[PDB]
Order: structure tokens, then sequence, then C-alpha cells
RNA sequence: GGAAGGUCUGAGUCCUGAGUGUUAGAUAAGAUAUAAGUCGUAACAUGGCUGCUGUUGGAGAACCAGCAGCAGGAUCAGUAU
RNA sequence: UCCUUUGGGGAGGCGGUUAUGAGAAGUGAUGUGUGUGCGAGUGCAAAGGGGUCGCAUGUGAUUGGAGGGCAAGUCGGGUGCCAGCAGCCGCGGUAAUACCUGCUCCAAUAGUGUCUAUGGUGGAUGCUGCAGUUAAAAUGUCCGUAGUCUGUGUAUGUCUUUGUGUGUGAUGUUUGUGGUUGUGUGUGGAUGUAGUGAGUGUGUGGCAGAGGACGAGGGGCACUGGAUAGUUGGGCGAGAGGUGAAAUGCGAAGACCCUGACUGGACGAGCGGAAGCGAAGGCUGUGCUCUUGGACUAAUGUUGCGAUGAAGGACGAAGGCUAGAGGAUCGAAAUCGAUUAGAUACCGUUUUAGUUCUAGCAGUAAACGAUGCCGACUGGACGGGACAGUGUGUGUUGUCCAUGAGAAAUCUUGAGUAUGCGGGUUCUGGGGAUAGUAUGCUCGCAAGAGUGAAACUUGAAGAGAUUGACGGAAGGACACCACA
RNA sequence: GUGGGGGUUGGCAAGUAAGUUGUGGGCCUAUCAGCUGGUAGUUAGGGUAAUGGCCUAACUAGGCGCAGACGGGAUACGGGG
């Protein structure tokens, strides 16, 4: 910290900064390498199967999900179908738009292992079919 | 300027204990210019120093009026436009206290440096 | 605050402020100078000369009789050793350790002393080369470890 | 350059050698979340053989034994003729 | 508008289309429609629009919420750990303020919600301005090069060169986002002035040398003390050993016990302590010898020769490994005998590697005070160890009390000297787990050491203290539902 | 010039434009530490509108680096903004 010591301080403080995880993904350029949709905010997919998942205790339930196929990259994923009685509009070989959950890539609530969420069903909003504003596909 | 910082910690220690005098076993030339600027502003009674062909000695006479003194290391370089930012960081209010600089005209506090159009290196403060 | 240990002792001498010239001298001033210049010819080192002046002649500070320090007086009279006494005591200590280690190999205590004694001797040599008192290529003459 | 040809710039083809990525593979060692479990009981009380650290041998499994160390111990300590 | 200015021009201009952003008006009102439509005139290359007039005319709210965070209902009816909700904490099992449906109310309003990236939030990256005894974190120990710091690169007047942005005045496009219009500012350079004067002398930190003392500091040599085991002479005559209790195993070829002689390895009791020394790991028989340290005492020499320290180097408990020597005691592994529901264990018998020395390799520990190094300053009481003095001093060190500090337990030459925050100079940490694991590289005979990730997973894991409950915990009282 | 040999009317100065050249600046990375053969320089010539290893002939052995060289990576056009 003398008045002629600024090269020793830039060298020292750059190395401490790498111990932050959020900064380390950006600095080393590996923030989109292991990510099922890359840089997109939403994505399309075609529906293979229609399964049911248990809630994680201390909650008793069975949450309805679907197994899909990402049209853009050919990766398999599972997504969660939100509302009441809404898993029965979809069929197999349907197309669906999925997006995130909103918590940085972790699961939310008592739903284990699922990181995505169905949003549309054949270009129609799923939330509008449930409120009665639009008609099923 | 290692002797200037040693002196300010020994002064804060005695001013808190209620001492009247302080004897230090060292004395330098610019340690005596800092003390002569507290005397003309009313914050100490006086001092005196001895010549022994060792590092020197000095005796300070305290008053009862000092709240704190400090030194800044390293001695940054401040233009005459940056004088006023160092004042808001170091003094408690806008009406009292003194920040001292080592300019090309001697040692001056922050009111004189503005009436002479100069900057310099910061040394310390007291209020 | 010693160099190679954590010792903090403060012992030592304190010379007076503003000395004077001794009156109690028994010999002459010119008869004393011809003896300080004699002991320098027999190879007596300068810290040991000042101990004879103090104990046997009454001279406490030889800068008041010779007119200057001891090793500047001997220089004008043409007595300039090849190496200063500080540096050559350290070469000699590092040779007596090197020849003890040639008979008693397992003395790990003396092997640690040889490291510290000898890095102290390369620091003092670097000072006399900055100051032009020995050549820029001087090397210590050392017993050879086996 | 009279011409046969020479010179410079040099795409492309054919072959070898490093690099930096990404990926298929019979078999197969882990980790984690589960269910619903089977076998024991190593730790927490002197946890029923005080506990832990390094090292080297052994056992279905926790773990057990030898050599040194630590108290984060179950002792801040006990009458010299 | 310009280029090539009645030639050419998809440059450029003019509309249309679209919840791109920003600004401004509406969805009514009682005395006498802020809208929509048409007609003149204006406008243009030709037209939309707009604004100045008139004629009729009368239309125009949603999105997200109501348990807490966080403004707003214990309102009706359905469902019964189901269906569903919920960023986070959480709700639902016939007694739902949290789900589905109906009312009522709340916030913003031509808008209002969701997914993704990013600034603040974050003194949760710390120049200003964090933390490191026990929560994550001071490295096993010294030496040491580059660098940083110490010892011996500045401010300011005048001129010049460069911004489309922006700070700040003026100005009623009906108001406004705007437009027009005054002034200031951003980087380098030239030339003056001020600091600014220079090595000297002195010897304050360090080092080198002197004097008399002190120390289980180290290597080597020569001797010595008894106990464990064994060999061999004499005595005795049936069991000895060890266990909670016994069993295997040893004993009439005389054990065990008592005595005279010897041999061999290992170890150095008592004295022995909150005592000393060494860089740390470590070091207690006696006498010789070669080496070593810090303190003290002083009118000795020198003259700043220094502090910290990636890279480099040496040393480093126990166990292990390689060669030779040695072999008392103890003892992993193996093996039997017990105990047990079963014990490959705790307890025991037979018996090994190892445990010792010489020469090396290796490089780890709860290598701990779980506590970088150097420098300045600071109350008491009772001690110890060395040196010097004479009624005290310097270097070290143990216990106990304040002040102060701390999340507290606690700390007292520091864990003190104010968020009142800067003395010099390093290292390490950034929620838990995956994991000190994979992979690459360097070192090793090996066993391994050093350096050192990610995918995937998850809401706490942790520190210190408080009151209870419990202990195959310790005490002190008691009682013919306890003994004597 | 005491012989001869070339060229076919192409200019000067401002202004405008263009080419060439010196030093200095926080993308990340050491599981990237040593790199370089026209490579560093000298002397001559060629080529160019023009300086210069820009190119050739001969000769010397240089040049850069923890104040990070030489390498490798990520969604790298630089500024005014």
């Amino acid at each position: 910290p003398g008045l002629f010591s600024a090269n020793n301080l830039i060298k020292s403080r750059k190395a401490k900064r790498l111990a932050d995880t959020a900064y380390r993904k950006r600095a080393l350029g590996t923030k989109y390498k292991h990510s099922v949709l890359g840089r997109a905010p939403q994505a399309k997919a075609i529906v293979l199967e229609k399964i049911g998942v248990e809630a994680k205790q201390p909650n008793s339930a069975i949450r309805k999900a679907v197994r899909c196929q990402l049209i853009a990259t050919g990766k398999k994923i599972t997504a969660f179908v939100p509302y009441d009685g809404s898993v029965t509009y979809i069929e197999s070989n349907d197309e669906v738009t999925v997006e995130g959950f909103g918590k940085k890539g972790r699961s939310v609530g008592d739903i284990p292992g699922i990181r995505f969420k169905v949003c549309k069903v054949q270009n129609v909003s799923l939330h509008a079919i449930f409120t009665g504003k639009k008609e099923k596909p | 300027s290692a002797a200037l910082a040693n002196m300010c910690k020994a002064i804060n220690n005695a001013s808190r204990a209620g001492k009247r005098q302080l004897l230090l076993r060292f004395s330098t030339e610019e340690m005596r210019m800092f003390l002569l600027q507290m005397l003309r502003h009313g914050y100490i009674s006086g001092f005196s120093y001895i010549h022994d062909k060792r590092s020197g000695k000095s005796i300070i006479d305290l008053n009862g009026r000092l709240n704190r003194c400090g030194a800044i290391s390293p001695n940054y370089i401040v233009k005459r436009d940056g004088i006023e930012d160092f004042r808001t960081r170091l003094l408690p209010a806008r009406q009292f206290g003194h920040v001292l600089f080592n300019t090309s005209k001697g040692i001056l506090d922050h009111k004189e440096c503005l009436t002479e159009n100069v900057g310099g290196k910061i040394l310390g403060y007291f209020y | 605050a010693k160099m190679h240990s954590s010792g903090k002792g403060r012992s030592g001498s304190v010379k007076p402020y503003a000395t004077a010239f001794p009156t109690w001298l028994t010999k002459s001033v010119d008869e004393i100078k011809s003896d300080v210049i004699q002991m320098g010819n027999k190879g007596v080192p300068a810290p040991d000369i000042g101990t004879r002046l103090r104990d046997e002649y009454g001279i406490g500070k030889a800068s008041d009789v010779l007119g200057e320090s001891i090793t500047r007086f001997l220089q004008r009279n043409g007595v300039v050793p090849k190496i200063p006494h500080d540096l050559e005591s350290l070469v000699h200590r590092a040779n007596t350790l090197r020849s003890h280690l040639n008979i008693y190999r397992k003395d790990n205590s003396a092997k640690y002393r040889l490291i510290l004694v000898s890095s102290r001797m390369y620091r003092v040599a670097r000072y006399y080369k900055r100051k032009m008192r020995i050549p820029g290529n001087w090397k210590p003459k050392l017993v050879e470890l086996n």
C-alpha cells in the first residue's frame, strides 16, 4: 500500500475475485456449456409420454408432468403442467412451449427434479384455457 | 512520517487518560512542524525538545481541548480541486477541525490552501 | 530485533556529550602516535587497539589525540589491510565450522550454524562492493567440504 | 525473350504431422434423491473397551488391533521421615 | 435536402403496418356533452392527418391480488393430506382467514402480469471499507532472490491542441417530451515560478571484537548402576502363574521360593518442579574432548551495511521402505481358550514382522497456545530464572485483580490503544455437500506426497451461552412399605 | 561539345485528398516459463511516389521475458456513446 504499489494490488485483487462463483462462470467463459436450452428464454418441444411424480414429503400429492423432446437440440427433459385438471387437454405427439421456474436453475417447492414448466399447448395459452378466455386446440 | 504516526497514537492515549504532560523518546523535524500548527490554533499549551545526539526527545503540554488527531499513510497527492473531498471524510462538522497539507509554501491547513491556489500531499488532521 | 534471532537486548556503551583533551597523560603526544602506528604493523586489529589506549594510556576517545578515527589515521601512514576486520572474522568462523564438519558428519547442530554464519558473510561483502573497498569479483577462500 | 523457354505472385490437388474442441462404445467404479425394506449398533452419558489425529496390518458391514501424539477429558489440586 | 440543381438518383422524402420507448388528453354533467360523423377553407408533387369554422349526434376499463413478509374478508357454498396452491416461510386428514366457485374490498390504471439477462440491494470482494483462538480461514521450522517500504516521479500562472455528450441561464411550440439560443467543462504538450538545497558532520538501528559468569543445546570417546530374561553349582519336596471367575498352557528328567557364579540386550528410577536450553522436531548416569547460544557489563571498531519476502534451499515425531549388524522386554498379523443370541473384538495362552545400532530414502501429525513477522504507546498485587549493582536496573517468564475489548466463553506485553475507521510488509477464507474426489503435471523403490475441478444435488450446516429432560453419573441427608 | 546522345510539350505556388511512420492505455487465463532463422544488426545494390529486411549478396551474433514474454480460450469490429 505504498504510493508506488499499484501493480501489486491489481495482481492481488483479481485472484481473490475468482473465489466468487457467479463471477467465475463469466470470467472463464463457461456459463452456457451445460444448459439444456442455452441462451433462449423459452423453447418448443414435442410430447412423448405423460407421467406423474410424487411430492417430496412432508407433503402428500402427485404432480402431473410430461416427458418431451427439444426440437432445437434433441435433448430430453421433463416439465411440470401447472393448473387443475389441465393435463388432459394435451395428447401425445402434441407440441408445447416450456420456460423456466424463476429461481436460478433450482427446483421450487416440493417438486423434485423438475426445472421447467409448460406454458402453451399448440400455440394457445394454458392459463387462458383454464380461465375460459380461449378454447381448447 | 513513521514518527508522525507514532506521535499521534501516544497523544490519543494520554488525552483519554487525563494526563497533563507527555514525554516521547524521539523527535524529528516535521514532527515539530505539525505540533507548531496545533499551538497557534489553541489545541496545546506548548512543548520543548532536547538535543542528545540520539534520536531526540520531546515533551508536550496538553490542554483539555483535543478530541482526536490522526495521520494518513500513504501521503496521497491532491490537486487544489480535491481538497474539499478529503474534508468531508475526516472532520465531524463544517465549523471546526483542520486538515494539514505539505505544499510548496510550507505546511498549511485547508482554509489557507484555498486562499493561495495550491495543492500538495496530505499529512493529518485534528479536531 | 536482532538479525538472525528474536533477541531484544539493549546492553552497550554510551559515550559522553562533548569530551575534551586529557591532561593526565604521562607520555608525549608524538611518542603515542609512533606506537599506535607500531601495533598496526604487527597486524593488531583496530577494535583491539582502542582497548589498549583506554586501559593503559588513559585515552577514552582517540579522535581527540590522533585528530581523527583510528582507521583513517593508519591509512595516511600507509597501513591498509587487504580485507576489513568485519568481513574477515566471518570468513574465519565459517572455516572452523567447515573443518569440524569434515570429521564429525552427524553434527546437525553445526550444519545449521554454517548456513546462518555464511549468509551473514555474503551480505557484508555485497556492501563493500557497492562502496568500492574490495574488487567486484572477490570470492572467499574456503575449506572444501567432502 | 525473334522464338523454344526463363523468372515473380500463387489458387488448387495429393499426401503426412501437432493442436483445440465435440461425440458413439460391450463392460463397469462412484455420487445423489427415493422407497420399503434386511443385518447389526460404531458415535452422543465414564454411551456400557473415554474420544479424536497421523501411520501400518486385518475383518460381512459399521469398524477392530499395534506404535507415537493431542484435550476439543472423566483430572486446573493433596503433605518428603 | 444534397450529388452531377428541369438530364439521372429505391440516396433521400411521403404515407401504410406494429402494445418499441417517451409526452399529453378522455370514458360524462347539472343550468347550458373533453367523444363520433359529415361540410367549407387551409395543406401537399398528389393525398392522410392536424387547427380555424360550422351541422347534426351520442358511444367508450382492464390486469394482478386479499395467512405473514405487504395495502385489503376468520363472508356464503363445495372438496377432505385428495384435487390443487406456494419466489421464501408455509397450507389441505369433515372445526380451510391460504385450494375450487360467488360476492365484497385493495394497488396501479390504457395498461397490467410471467420467463430470461444485468446495475443496485452487498462493508456478502472490502482503494475508501471486511474477516482469520473456538463459527470458513496464519502456512511444521529457519534461510533467501525479484518486488514493495526504508536509507541516500510534485504543485501552480500563461499559451496551445482536440467531442456529437453533458452541467448551468434565456425563450409560453395552447401546456409537455421537445426545438431554437447564451456561457462552462473532458486529454497530451511547450515555457516560466515555487518546493530546491545537497555532500557535510554526528553515531540513534544492525553487525564485528573484548570481560567474568550461566545453560537436560549438539557430535565423538572412555567408563558405570541396578532390574527383566537366561545358563550353570548348592538347598527344599508339590504346586506356581494370572483372572470378575476360570480355562487352555508350565511342574517328580525337581518347577515356584532361597543362595554362589557368570553371560546378553535394552533402559538411565527416586531427586524431577506451572524450573532451564534449542529454529522447530526435541533434550535428564559420570569424566574427558571438538563445537554452540542468548542475556548482562563497558569513554572499543565501523557508519545505515536495514524490515518483509511468489521463485529457490536445508532441517523435520511415530509408523513405513532399502542394505548390513543385533536380539533382553513388549507386541500388529496368525492361532487356540473363554465370554456371548453371535463376536473374525475387549480378557487370556502359544508364537512373528517390528521395537535397538550404522548408512540412506521418505516428508506426514490435535507437527496445538487450534493464536503471521517487525515497529510506537499503556494500571496494580504476589513470584521465579540469569547478570550487574547495592536498597535499584536490563532481558525473559508463572499466577491473580481492574480499565478497555468481545457474540459470548473468556483475553492482560494482548483477543487493549473508538465505524473517533490509514505505522511497514505477506499469506489464507467467501453457505452446505459432491470432495481433498477425478484429470493433467512435478517428485518417490514403493507406500504415497505436492498442486487441484466440474456435472448433479440441497435450506440450512455451524459458534457460544440459557432453562428443562435424561445418565448401566458423583456426593450429602433420610426411612422397620431399608438394613442392624 | 576541339565528338556526340536523347525527347515530342508533360510547368510553378496555394487549396483539397491520400500514403508512410514514433510513444502510451485493465477482455479472461501459469492445470501456458522460457521464446525467436529474415530472426537482431552492419556494408552494398535493387525496387518504390517515398523511409525501412520491404527484397537480394556478403559478413557479425544478436533481439524479447514474473513491470508476464511465447502460447491457449469466450457471444471480440474500435471510439463518440
